[PDB]
């Protein structure tokens, strides 16, 4: 959507969760910098009126902030000239049973927006937990249309944010822990009419492939693999949901995103490479046809769900300027690909302690597995790095084009893992593994790192008490902002990683900060309201260290620092 | 199983030492009910049918209605 | 408790909800003042982990802040040298049914504290909604003892803060809307052993009267009136619960507090003065025996529950310095009495629009009624001022001894009222009246006022969009601080009422601000989390204007500004 | 009824125009059930009795116990 793209270049706006189509999460605003950020103070705050995990972040379009909420996913609009008053609201009626088929808290990653409009007036888009994609009037809050995407009876929900491209809105999927077979769907913004729908497993027509699929990298594999990498009809419940983020290149007219983990977690119950789970996709916008697809983790054994964000950039590869995508996976590897051909440019460990793979052979594209850290029936694998939470999760990260550095919030969590046999029944959980999680070899749970994605050169690395979950925001003031699970927002110098400012929020942060300028002054905003997977112990009052899919034990001390909350904080000089 | 030995492009899976090539009829036969496997796709067709009913109604009348039993 | 009294008198502590035994809510601290409050900023915040209304405010003793919470009334202790970490916690297990028998949101008005002495370690006291009084170790949060005060099966709960005097802790009562006969109880703090219990109605032995009860004003009434001002056994279920605040004069060894409204609201069902509901009590500390008792609202017809705070001061009455209590009742009158003799000194309207009463006759102490604004069966009374929410409610107000001025948050609400017949059933509501509320003759719902309690002279008056519900804090910096229902904390100049400062909190405020010095620096703290009676509409999602005991209608617009929340905000320079 | 005419000190109630002196047997008879009226008093007796066992136990053993069946 060219008009949406143009709107994102206005520093008054923050028009999508990823800030822009390249998902840079970078602002050129320099009013707030390393030199004065010590003087940063709270300007105003809003309560969301709910608890549990608050992921994503507000949108700002036309001097109007848009706020979303975990289940039941309430939506509020605020006039930035009257921050106390609620301009409009939308309060969904959803079957509360939806709560029961969410693996890792009832989080929701936020609103999308499209301007007017041959389709016509500007619209806010919301994915509800109960599986609906809803279109609202951006100005009035009136419900324009509402469609069924996912069925909670099948254990299928929505948590990932909708994504606007041209006159279409893409809706992902969730529930691989309940054996949901992944699929992404494009709806016409005017009608709600389904245009195309691509699955992550099965026959080639369901995958929605182009005739030239992976013609530039035929060793990635091409046709029939959605079937032939499974035994029998195993693919019908074979995971590959996509509940993460998208990227878009208008010149190439291509959408980028990753598909999730195979089902179940019990690898012995699904022999084969399990394509096309764990795959980096490059699909044509209008038809949804995949031009390339690269499987990062063939035959997943660790729940390294390949859904993390897609950061586009243009950098030199052997002296040649190249359109790229950079993508830090759960498996602990940072992938950089040519976003035109899908060619592997680099794949390096985000942290050297990653041990499920020795290295990725860039020529064959294959990750060389270390059998010592595999998983299998009748065995309890110990000391696997990363754990199922990964060395990186759902946080959107940031890119400074002048430094050519990606700034990321990192997890340092490892695990024990043993599978067990289980049946599949539509509507029931279909995990099939018992986990125990704990800090990685360096003793800490969190890190923040700055890196060149082409070389893998770490410019700096710092520790954090807990995993940095919510992503980052970088600015031309030489600062990177992020929230922590124990309830801080922090600013570090992007050259050195030095801490330059921090404020104690009410609750932990699992979303990203945003920035915008309103009436000539720069602002920083963030959600405070801990939850998500690291907070399942705290949120649902769990005791057993292997509960919450193994997360409870790892994050036992989190509740020593933070309760649940739900608020929007806004800072300024 | 190091992931390197590929029977075809994109297909490099091998069983681990001591594990079967096919799980059917083995120690680890998942033994899935075909009727349960097919419920996801059956549910999606139902949704796409209700969805198309909502679209065509929105197109003809110009006023959106979610409840399909309220659609002519 | 002489030690508790002393602690209340250095400004590093906030040892009781009322700050000190005279409920001055006045601080000598001047670091923050009218000339620099412009620069006040947020220092740090905490999330409470719950929603619904947050009444009362934290305590600060010996470098520790103590936090409390609406149902299930969680308690947290926080070291002021480490504001991110929670020192200890107490998470009560209560019967969820307790929610069902709370009239006006599941609020709780706070912790009390006693120092170590002979009983012996220092203790934190908590009243739970489910009718338990609990004693906690102030340093470790360990449960020391726990007693049953009130039975929720009878519609009897607890919402008022415990009150420590000498080696006893006072526990009130709640549930007059459910036909609960009021009683206050003194427990020994070492043991939890009941020392005495005084009822608000019935035989004189149950009322705990001294042999010289009202000897200074026998025209108030004396003996037998707890029975003879009722018809038959109607006193057995006749209200008079006390869920408000207390005051204490160590020199006279007397406790002061007001008993609440009679039941039912249907006045026709309970002919008689209904003593001793609606009464200012002066009781002996050790024995609980009343020296005086003045009934403010004989035969209540409006639910003017007489439980509001008592503020002790010493001012000249006709040239002679006199020990006083000042008391802004729900009925819209401000009572000032001699706190030794119980003699009535003055009783002026807090706003001239009060119409249920023409005037109080100071010599007889009787309120001369205006029949035009009475209530009665088979009549719908219109335009009564104040409404049942009163012109003043549960907020603890403040007193500047230098200026001889009280600073109060005021309500401007009026009502329609018709009663209806209904049976009494233990465990069921026992209200029997339909109400509709609206703003008073002046278009506003709220006010802030400064007044001389002896003369009645208004110093200044300013409007407020909503009722000012949470009380006030005044300081020697010439500032009065308060919170608003629409979600602000505000500071005004005490000499003029000029607005000096304002910050947008996440959610509305229904408790008071506190201030304290920690490590040489002055802080301001307050709860943010709307609820209580004014918030019942948005909290429980009601639409019918007469629902929420007639609050929902008048406060319909409240949700336009604020959602529920739950957090502590701390400000500093 | 203006609140000023008093049978006795502290007792000034009067019926309103058209209303009775006593509601017993009138149109506005509350007709209270004696058994329901007694339930608060009995409930309170039980609470005080359980509390007493808690105190006597606590004084005797030096260790507090809330549940009376464990005492
Ligand atoms: O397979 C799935 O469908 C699915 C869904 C979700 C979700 O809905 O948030 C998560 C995951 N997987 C997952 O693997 C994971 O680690 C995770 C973390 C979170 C969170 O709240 O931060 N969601 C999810
Ligand atoms: O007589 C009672 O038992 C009783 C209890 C309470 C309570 O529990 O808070 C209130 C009242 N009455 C009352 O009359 C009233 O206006 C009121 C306001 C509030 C509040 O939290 O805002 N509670 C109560
Ligand atoms: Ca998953
Ligand atoms: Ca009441």
């Amino acid at each position: 959507n060219s008009e949406l793209d143009r709107l994102s270049k206005d520093d008054r706006n923050w028009v999508m969760q990823t800030k822009d189509y390249s998902a840079t999460h970078f602002s050129r605003l320099t009013e707030i910098n390393s030199h004065n950020v010590k003087n940063l103070k709270v300007a105003w705050t809003l309560s969301t009126g709910t608890l549990h995990g608050h992921e994503g972040a507000p949108l700002v379009v036309d001097g109007i902030m848009y706020i979303h909420t975990p289940f039941p996913n309430n939506v509020y609009a605020v006039d930035l000239n009257d921050t106390r008053k609620m301009l409009w609201q939308y309060k969904p009626k959803q079957n509360p049973a939806a709560r029961a088929v969410a693996c890792c808290d009832v989080v929701n990653r936020g609103l999308a927006y499209v301007p007017a409009g041959e389709h016509g007036p500007a619209k806010i888009f919301l994915n509800q937990l109960d599986g609906h994609i809803v279109a609202l009037n951006a100005k009035t809050g009136e419900e324009i249309w509402k469609m069924e995407n996912s069925d909670i009876a099948m254990g299928s929900t929505l948590t990932g944010a909708p994504f606007v491209v041209k006159d279409k809105v893409l809706v992902g999927s969730a529930g691989a822990e309940l054996g949901v077979r992944g699929y992404v769907t494009a709806y016409n913004i005017k009608d709600g009419k389904q245009e195309w729908r691509a699955y992550a497993t099965g026959p080639d027509e369901d995958l929605l492939l182009d005739k030239d699929f992976n013609k530039d990298n035929p060793h990635y594999g091409q046709f029939g693999l959605g079937l032939s990498t499974w035994e029998g009809d195993a693919w019908k419940i074979g995971g590959g949901t996509n509940w993460g983020w998208y990227a878009y290149d208008p010149k190439l007219d291509m959408i980028y995103y990753g598909s999730g983990n195979p089902a179940p977690w019990n690898e012995t119950m699904r022999p084969g490479d399990n394509k096309w789970t764990m795959t980096i996709w490059g699909r044509d916008a209008d038809t949804g046809r995949a031009k390339f697809g690269y499987q990062k983790t063939p035959h997943d054994e660790w729940d390294y769900a390949g859904v993390n964000y897609m950061g586009l950039s243009e950098q030199e590869v052997d002296g040649k300027l190249t359109p790229l995508l950079t993508h830090p996976d759960r498996n602990g590897l940072v992938y950089t690909l040519n976003r035109e051909t899908g060619a592997l440019v680099n794949a390096f460990k985000i942290d050297d302690t990653v041990n499920w793979v020795k290295k990725v052979d860039l020529k064959t594209g294959l990750p060389i597995r270390d059998p010592e850290y595999s998983t299998r029936m009748d065995h309890n694998a110990k000391g696997i790095c990363p754990s199922a939470m990964g060395y990186h999760n759902q946080g959107i990260e940031s890119y400074d084009p002048d430094k050519k550095l990606f700034f990321m919030g990192v997890n340092h969590i490892c695990m024990d893992w043993e599978p067990f046999m289980l049946p599949y029944r539509a509507g029931q959980f279909f995990v099939g593994a018992t986990l125990n999680m704990y800090p990685g070899p360096k003793g800490m749970l969190g890190q923040v790192k700055a890196m060149n994605a082409v070389t893998g050169k770490m410019e700096w690395e710092v520790p954090e008490k807990f995993a940095v979950w919510g992503g980052t925001l970088a600015t031309a003031g030489d600062l990177v902002f992020y929230g922590t699970l124990d309830g801080f927002i922090k600013a570090r110098d992007t050259r050195t990683g030095e801490l330059k400012w921090q404020f104690q929020l009410p609750s932990g942060v699992i979303g990203h900060p945003i920035t915008y300028q309103h009436n000539g002054k720069q602002y920083i905003a963030i959600y405070s309201g801990v939850g998500g997977w690291p907070g399942v112990g705290l949120v649902f009052d769990l005791k057993d260290p292997t509960a919450g899919l193994g997360a409870v034990g790892a994050f036992r001390e989190l509740a020593h620092y933070t309760q649940m909350g739900g608020s929007v904080f806004v800072f300024s000089l | 199983y190091d992931g390197t030995h590929c029977k075809a492009p994109g297909n490099c899976w091998e069983p681990k030492p001591g594990y079967p090539d096919k799980v059917a009829g083995s120690k680890y036969d998942p033994k899935h009910d075909p009727n349960e496997l097919n419920k996801q796709a059956e549910s999606i067709k139902a949704m796409e049918a209700r969805n198309q009913k909502r679209v065509e109604n929105y197109a003809k009348t110009g006023k959106f209605v979610y409840k399909v039993e309220d659609i002519k």
